């Protein structure tokens, strides 16, 4: 069996795709907070952009990463435009706590939470 | 115990958590932020208004549906005080206004009224009773607004001894007091406010912390003018008992814990006067940090 | 024709957006739902169902309501088979419990063979 | 017709009535407990209890095609006498 | 009710004050009404 | 009607369609309610002693759908033959 | 304000470059809800999806369903059907000329057709009881058949409202001032017509002759005559005016349908379609069971695919059923006219000028109910 | 004729030579499709059959009334669109037998 | 079996057999099933790679005009290798027929830019798209239609749950919508109607 | 059949051409247009005084969410639960103890106003026809707490009219 690829070849081209979405990425976060006026620093945006990267470091195949790529060239051009208002853009972070630590004690007293 | 005072799953918004609040005035700042940290835990928040119905309409959708509940109260009687906490678990009391008025004044509300909801919640069964009282408001001079707090912290110990004194530092927040009077136009330390009541929800359930007064440090402790020349900076009802207030007394009390103690992280003042300093038009970040 | 892929395992876990909790914390339950004995009727068996485990459901304390935290806890997929219910269950990315299709007896009775001659098999009353 | 509670108010026709260990009660300020003030097991005892002389009988609910579908009764016993499921109103049979 | 203007101005209820301690000379409501005349004045029927 | 003359002859002027007629004001052509009671009719269904459900077997008509393929010729026919061109319609056509 | 949409305008200025129709601010999961209820107690999703045509949303989902069961509905429900179906689109006409009205100014024509329009919703109170979505047409026919004293006041009804619609041409209708805002705006090629996927009014004034009435007849529309209106060029002047003659010809099939109605029976003969009538349900007792377990259980449907459309007063309202055999629909998705209108925005709106952009979207009947899915 | 009833379509005055260069032209292309499909025959039948009706009739409504798909420029239209499919199949081998099956467990509906 | 039944007119199903019939040996490549139902509409099912050739002949070619387009959901089904199903759906101007050309594909196998073929599927591409995840390749502009924009996990698949899991409400401290994890006040419950004994027994699947 | 509109053009006779002149140069239609709006000026408004005449109705309309009972008797509905298995928006929640009596009956009926779409499947139903839709619609609610209807809430509905109900069934026991 076999698959029809959709942009890239191996996870090489994958790489260097999402290393220039997040070249993109990078050179997207200080122009638009300030264009919104929001809260955070410049640095706390982009450290939380790159713990995004992060997130999804273990995939191992092309077709995945070069869907991601898809994710996150979308959702970088709506940001680049002035379509995705305040509320969306703050939603992206988490201000709503959620401060819940990873103890199983702290777990175990409201309990209920495996 | 009985039932429905245990908690269930998560917290907020349909999520029950298991304390029922009491809390006076609250139709001004700290107390509606202070129902704001009770909704996002999902609790019910019993509160007293004496006031047209507009204002707590305007707090009104902060707690979930029927979470909250509205009833009338007064600074005079007492049979609508113990309508009021008829079934209550604890009772928080922040009361108090910046500026006398014609029927009343500094005097005999910090002298009356915490006495005789003091007395009525001792009776009626309550725990946990937390009484707010400034930053070192003391028998010190030129301050009747101080004096009368400090009284007030005295009688508090005196009827319901059990009860959680707390003193907050001068609090800065979105509808800040000194700063919107810098608007319109000796160290200091100020304290942002979600640092203030997520220290007050905290020590509220999280018990063995009851009894003990607490105190709160504003992170930054500097000068008076260097804030003026920052807040300008940034930024581009007017009685001087008001001024006394805010150039008489800036110290620490060693005496009692704080805010790391407490499980709560502080937040300094540049941010959150990032936050709250719009209105530019229709950075110059100094900090020269006094001691 | 005859393009990239080698066979890997499939990551469909990290495309679907839900977050780690859901991922990971809960564990799938795989089989043909018992017929509901009540009844006898056998046309409920024969679809591979696949549920979740539960979580907790509370008073709602102002109409006493079945409130509860739980997004997934109304899920149901109908299957016709084992092997593509364990590669979806995987597929998305969580552990699972697999059982038996505990099939009926083959019995072979009849109505002269209950009207024996010595046999204790006799009903003695029709 | 209501009752009365340890607490004092209004007790329903199903004893569900609160204690002073609740606060739904204190959800109840200033607002009334709307308590039925017409009981259902009150008025059943208070009808005529129809002593039909047939033996097995029909009931309907008063009316051809209002009330519930018919429901035909039987009436062997004579110590626990007949009840319709639906009507709720009792039978005998008395020659 | 009249008999001479059009539909829907064929009947009309005249409400009165006082009468549950309210003093409802101003501020009619709706449903101060009993039922029976609830149902003669939507013209659910052509009878009083 | 209540109007007088001068305004009646206003209406009537200022659009030529007859205000006094037709003007949707209706005064007494409005239907008098309390009908009495109807009966139903009921059509291919409660005449008895021959209508067998599964003479109407209506459901059970679901044949599943025939199918052609996995995997000198008079033919290439459409789906359908061609559609007529319409008509001018006689009633005031254009033109 | 100037529905409710996001626009995003790209102009060169009192002009244009390009638009972005951005909808989706108007969704409410209804394809989701459908996929997890039952066929009864999800025809009111099909009810108000669109919300103007509150009849023959439910004459669609009807025929998609009795398409796919093998039933054939008797006379008498098909002739209330086609009457409905009729006044329903009148009453979806005239609002799509008054809120074209009310878009371009114009206030007065609103409020004398806003009149006739409560009359008509009294018309359905009396019926149903419902205002405006009376749901009422049940899968297998037409339940709660109508009451003693309504036809004549339909035709009453009829005669008035030529009247007043006679009026409304008087008032609006070569007009210097209407015809000089929008003539010159909103052609469309025909053979771009039929590509970009434009049905219904849009094919009518567009050239190409066509109507799903005249083609595939149905129902009983085959019995009743009528002409359907073209329009002559892409000028919307046209499209408006075929609106005209369509709400007329809509006059005409109801007064043919009061003239051969037919007192034959309300619904299907089949109880394990549709619930007993009452009587027989207090009654026996296989009424009874076939009550019960009809309206819990829900009748089952054979499994299978079906596509059905009708044309609604926007368009080819089409439903595409899939059904599991069950008792649930498994997925059905909606085509709606003015989801496929709103597509060509730009196409009608290229080389014109931003007011007539807005008047471009008002000659089209969007509701941004039935253009989400 | 006068001012067709489309809106795009502008009338045609030379009816009779672009039809007959329209299905030369078809036959042409056509002629570099091989008849190792029957799709060669179709096409062919089709296109020769309604080229002889419209040989022998010199008429203008009789030429409509008779070639269907009316009513005039739309056959034209419709030609040009097919001599646009036979530009684009002389490419993507229609006529080559099959790719490769499913897995064949699937199209049996009721899951 | 005549009054009250939806009376078959099996014409209409011979001329579309022989539709059918020569749809099948004039695109012998494509073509794994063409069936017809007993209502009488053409169902073609379709491997998926000459889709846009299948377009760009039953657009045009004088026997078959089809111009007109419909529907195009990719109706999720699990338990196949293939989940999704593309389901064109067109009816001819000129011939009242209506036509189904369902395709197959599974969660990463596209379709080709089908928009350059016929115009009006552009919306209807961006919709499967956002709806699904179904990826279109080669398509020029792919964006969000009917969803939120900060909303992500394409909500019309059978592992989204009826409700979702972002939640939103207006909170006061920082003065601004947020979003939570969803917390119903009821529960929704979710019935069992599966009633057994086979309301259908034309359709009954052979068992191991 | 297909009756068209506009295929025509303005005839150059110059007549034609002067009346169409005049009509530009002269305002005339829209003059025309001032005259049928004042002849709707003069006629007699179709209005209607709300709070002293309300508005018409019939004797099927869907209103108010009412338990019934029998005549003189107990409550008419036995918690059979076919209004929640048939009701959409699923606003009814049914619980049923039986009573001290024997015989089978609630806890709690609930209705959510916020949740009800208002058709009456529960009308067309309730097998012994106990809920009904009333005459009326004015409960215009302060608070999104009373909006949750209990079974006491509605059995004291049900017994603020049952003349009404009465006569709405004697009106529907014949077509429903
Ligand atoms: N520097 C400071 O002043 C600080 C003060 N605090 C404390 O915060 C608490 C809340 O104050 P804040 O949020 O600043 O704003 P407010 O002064 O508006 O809050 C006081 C509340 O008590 C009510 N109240 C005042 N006087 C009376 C009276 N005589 N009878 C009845 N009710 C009365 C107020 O008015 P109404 O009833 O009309 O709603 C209001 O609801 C105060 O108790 C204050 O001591 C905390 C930190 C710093
Ligand atoms: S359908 Fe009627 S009798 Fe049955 S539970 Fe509902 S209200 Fe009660
Ligand atoms: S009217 Fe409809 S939504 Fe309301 S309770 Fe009855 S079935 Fe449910
Ligand atoms: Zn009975």
């Amino acid at each position: 069996t076999s698959v029809k690829p959709i942009f890239s070849r191996d996870m090489n081209e994958a790489k260097r795709r999402v290393r220039e979405l997040y070249r993109a990425w990078y050179r997207e976060v200080p122009n638009t907070v300030h264009l919104f006026q929001l809260d955070i620093s410049v640095k706390q945006g982009r450290d939380k952009v790159r713990e995004m990267f992060k997130k999804n470091a273990h995939v191992t195949d092309p077709r995945v990463v070069d869907l991601l790529v898809i994710k996150g060239k979308m959702e970088l051009e709506e940001t680049i435009n002035v379509w995705k208002q305040r509320t969306h853009v703050m939603r992206f972070f988490h201000e709503t706590e959620a401060p819940r630590p990873k103890d199983f004690l702290s777990k175990f007293y409201v309990g209920h939470d495996p | 115990l009985h039932h429905a005072v245990i908690p269930h799953g998560k917290g907020g918004r349909s999520s029950v958590s298991g304390i029922v609040a009491t809390v006076f005035g609250a139709t001004g700042f700290l107390g509606r932020y202070l129902v704001n940290h009770l909704g996002r835990m999902g609790s019910q928040v019993i509160v007293p208004y004496r006031c047209e119905p507009y204002d707590t309409m305007h707090l009104r959708p902060m707690g979930d549906l029927g979470q909250i509940i509205f009833m009338d109260w007064n600074g005079r009687d007492k049979d609508s005080i113990r309508r009021a906490v008829e079934h209550s678990n604890v009772v928080i009391n922040l009361v108090g206004r910046e500026w006398e008025t014609k029927n009343f004044d500094f005097e005999d509300v910090f002298v009356k009224i915490p006495q005789a909801i003091a007395q009525v919640s001792k009776e009626a069964g309550v725990e946990k009773f937390i009484h707010i009282s400034h930053l070192n408001a003391d028998i010190k001079s030129s301050s009747k607004y101080l004096r009368n707090k400090a009284v007030g912290e005295k009688e508090v110990r005196e009827t319901f001894p059990e009860a959680t004194i707390i003193k907050p530092a001068d609090i800065f927040g979105r509808e800040d007091r000194f700063l919107n009077y810098f608007a319109n136009i000796t160290v200091k330390q100020p304290v942002y406010i979600v640092d203030v009541t997520k220290g007050i929800i905290n020590a509220i359930k999280d018990p063995d912390a009851r009894g003990k007064t607490f105190a709160f440090v504003g992170p930054n402790r500097y000068l008076l003018f260097d804030l003026v020349q920052y807040v300008f900076a940034v930024a581009h009802w007017t009685t001087r008992d008001k001024v006394e207030r805010i150039h008489t007394t800036d110290r620490t009390l060693p005496h009692l814990p704080g805010l790391e103690d407490l499980g709560v992280q502080a937040t300094p003042l540049e941010l959150k006067a990032i936050e709250v300093l719009r209105r530019h038009r229709t950075s110059e970040i100094e900090d020269v940090q006094p001691a | 024709t005859q393009l990239i892929t080698v066979d890997e395992k499939l990551d469909i876990t990290t495309l679907t957006g839900v977050p780690e909790e859901h991922i990971k914390t809960r564990k799938a339950r795989i089989f043909v739902p018992a017929r509901n004995n009540m009844q006898s009727g056998v046309n409920n068996t024969k679809k591979w169902k696949m549920e979740f485990d539960t979580r907790e459901r509370w008073e709602n304390p102002l109409m006493g309501w079945a409130s509860t935290a739980d997004p997934l806890s109304n899920l149901v997929l109908t299957f016709s088979t084992k092997e593509d219910a364990i590669a979806f269950a995987e597929k998305n990315g969580w552990s699972y419990d697999v059982e038996e299709r505990k099939v009926p007896k083959p019995k072979s009775k009849s109505y002269g063979a209950n009207f024996s001659w010595n046999k204790r098999t006799r009903v003695s009353t029709k | 017709g209501v009752r009365t509670s340890p607490t004092g108010e209004k007790v329903t026709h199903t004893g569900q009535v609160y204690d002073d260990e609740d606060y739904r009660r204190v959800r109840f300020v200033g607002r009334q407990k709307e308590v039925n003030e017409n009981f259902a097991i009150d008025l059943i005892a208070e009808q005529p209890v129809s002593q039909v002389g047939s033996r097995v009988i029909s009931c309907d609910g008063g009316g051809g095609a209002l009330g519930h579908p018919r429901v035909y009764i039987n009436l062997d016993k004579e110590t626990k006498t007949g009840t319709c499921g639906y009507c709720g109103l009792q039978f005998r049979q008395q020659h | 009710e009249d008999n001479k203007q059009f539909f829907g101005r064929h009947r009309w209820v005249i409400y009165t004050t006082e009468m549950n301690g309210k003093n409802t000379f101003w501020d009619v409501d709706g449903s101060m009404v009993p039922p029976e005349w609830h149902r003669w004045l939507h013209c659910m029927t052509d009878d009083p | 009607a209540s109007a007088t003359r001068l305004i009646q002859g206003l209406r009537n002027w200022a659009s030529g369609r007859d205000l006094q007629a037709k003007l949707q004001l209706r005064y007494q052509e409005i239907s008098k309610r309390t009908q009495p009671p109807p009966k139903l009719p009921v059509g291919p269904s409660h005449r008895l002693s021959n209508n067998y459900y599964c003479a109407r077997d209506g459901r059970r008509e679901a044949m599943p759908p025939s199918i052609v393929m996995s995997s000198s010729e008079k033919k290439a026919v459409s789906p359908a033959p061609p559609i007529k061109r319409w008509e001018l319609s006689q009633d005031e056509p254009y033109l | 304000h100037p529905g409710v949409l996001r626009l995003v305008m790209e102009l060169s200025g009192e002009m244009v470059r390009k638009c972005d129709p951005h909808i989706g601010l108007l969704h409410r999961g209804t394809e989701k809800l459908i996929e997890y209820k039952t066929y009864l107690q999800a025809l009111p999703y099909f009810d108000r999806l669109d919300y103007v045509s509150m009849m023959c949303n439910e004459q669609a989902y009807s025929l998609a369903v009795e398409k796919l069961l093998n039933i054939q509905p008797p006379p008498r429900a098909q002739w209330i059907r086609v009457l409905f179906g009729e006044i329903t689109r009148l009453l979806n006409h005239i609002m799509a000329v008054t809120t074209h009205a009310l878009d371009i100014g114009a206030m007065t024509p609103f409020f004398w057709m806003f009149e006739e329009r409560e009359k008509m919703f009294e018309f359905y109170e009396r019926v149903s009881g419902a205002r405006m979505h009376a749901a009422y047409v049940r899968p297998g026919g037409v339940h709660q058949d109508l009451p003693l004293g309504l036809m004549d006041d339909i035709y009453e009804f009829s005669k008035n409202f030529s009247l007043r619609i006679d009026e409304l041409e008087e008032m609006l209708t070569n007009n210097r001032i209407w015809r000089n805002r929008t003539v010159d705006i909103g052609v469309v090629t025909a053979e771009d017509a039929l590509n970009y996927g434009f049905s219904g009014v849009m094919l009518r004034g567009s050239g190409i002759q066509w109507d799903l009435r005249k083609t595939q007849p149905y129902d009983v529309y085959d019995q009743v005559e009528f002409d359907v209106p073209i329009g002559s060029r892409g000028d919307c002047y046209d499209r408006y005016l075929c609106r005209v003659e369509e709400m007329r010809q809509s006059i005409r099939i109801i007064s043919q349908c009061l003239n051969k109605m037919p007192p034959g029976e309300i619904k299907v003969d089949d109880a394990k379609v549709s619930p007993p009538k009452r009587a027989e349900m207090k009654t026996s007792m296989e009424s009874l069971i076939h009550h019960f377990k009809l309206y819990t259980e829900g009748y089952q449907v054979p499994p299978g695919a079906t596509y059905t459309a009708i044309e609604a007063p926007k368009g080819e309202f089409g439903v595409y059923l899939v059904s599991d055999g069950s008792s649930r629909p498994y997925r059905c998705k909606i085509k709606a006219p003015g989801f496929a209108h709103l597509a060509g925005l730009d196409k009608m709106s290229k080389g014109h000028m931003l007011a007539d952009v807005v008047a471009i979207i008002g000659t089209q009947d969007i509701v941004f109910g039935e253009v989400d899915r | 004729k006068k001012t067709t009833g489309l809106v795009g379509l502008a009338v045609c005055e030379t009816p009779h030579e672009r039809l007959k260069i329209l299905y030369t032209k078809i036959l042409d292309v056509l002629g570099h499709i091989p008849k190792n499909a029957a799709y060669r025959k179709y096409t062919e039948q089709i296109t020769n059959e309604k080229l002889s009706i419209v040989k022998a009739e010199p008429d203008v409504k009789k030429l409509e009334e008779q070639l269907q798909g009316g009513q005039i420029e739309e056959v034209i239209l419709q030609a040009e669109n097919e001599l646009s499919l036979a530009r684009k199949m002389i490419q993507w081998k229609p006529w080559e037998p099959l790719v490769e099956e499913p897995p064949a467990s699937q199209w049996k509906w009721p899951i | 079996t005549r009054p009250t039944v939806r009376p078959r007119n099996d014409v209409a199903h011979k001329q579309l057999s022989a539709f059918g019939e020569y749809v099948a040996e004039i695109l012998p490549k494509y073509v794994q099933q063409v069936q017809v139902s007993c209502f009488s509409e053409l169902e073609i099912c379709i491997h998926p790679d000459g889709v846009i050739p299948v377009l760009t002949f039953l657009r045009d070619h004088s026997n078959a005009q089809f111009k007109s387009l419909a529907d195009l959901t990719a109706v999720d089904i699990p338990t196949r290798q293939n989940r999704f199903e593309i389901v064109y759906n067109l009816l001819s101007l000129r011939f009242n027929s209506r036509i189904r050309v369902k395709t197959y594909t599974d969660e990463l196998t596209p379709v080709e830019s089908s928009v350059s073929v016929y115009k009006a599927a552009n919306w209807y591409e961006r919709e499967i798209w956002d709806m699904f995840g179904v990826f279109f390749a080669n398509h020029p502009d792919l964006r969000r239609i009917l969803t939120d924009y900060g909303f992500e996990g394409h909500p019309f698949r059978k592992d989204f749950p009826l409700s979702g899991y972002v939640e939103l409400r207006y909170d006061d401290e920082v003065k601004r919508v947020v979003a939570e994890p969803v917390e119903l006040a009821q529960e929704f419950r979710k019935f069992d109607l599966n009633s057994p004994w086979e309301a259908f027994p034309a359709y009954r699947q052979p068992p191991e | 059949t297909y009756k068209y509109v506009n295929l025509r053009e303005p005839s150059m006779d110059m007549k034609s051409v002067t009346d169409r002149a005049a009509q530009t140069l002269l305002w005339t239609e829209l003059i025309r247009g001032l005259g049928m709006t004042l002849s709707y000026l003069f006629r007699e408004p179709a209005t209607i005084n709300y709070p002293f005449e309300k508005g018409p109705l019939s004797p099927r309309f869907r209103g108010e969410h009412a338990l019934r009972r029998y005549p003189s008797g107990e409550e008419r509905c036995i918690a059979c639960k076919l209004c929640e298995a048939v009701c959409p928006a699923q606003a009814i929640t049914i619980e049923a103890e039986p009573r001290a009596d024997g015989s089978r009956r609630t806890t709690r009926y609930d209705i959510d106003m916020t949740k009800c779409i208002y058709c009456g499947f529960c009308q067309e139903a309730c097998p012994v026809d106990a809920i009904v839709e009333g005459p009326n619609f004015e409960f215009s609610t302060e608070t999104h707490e009373e909006l949750l209807y209990n079974k006491e809430k509605l059995l004291n509905n049900g017994d603020k009219w049952e003349a009404e109900i009465a006569a709405n069934i004697q009106a529907d026991y014949l077509y429903r």
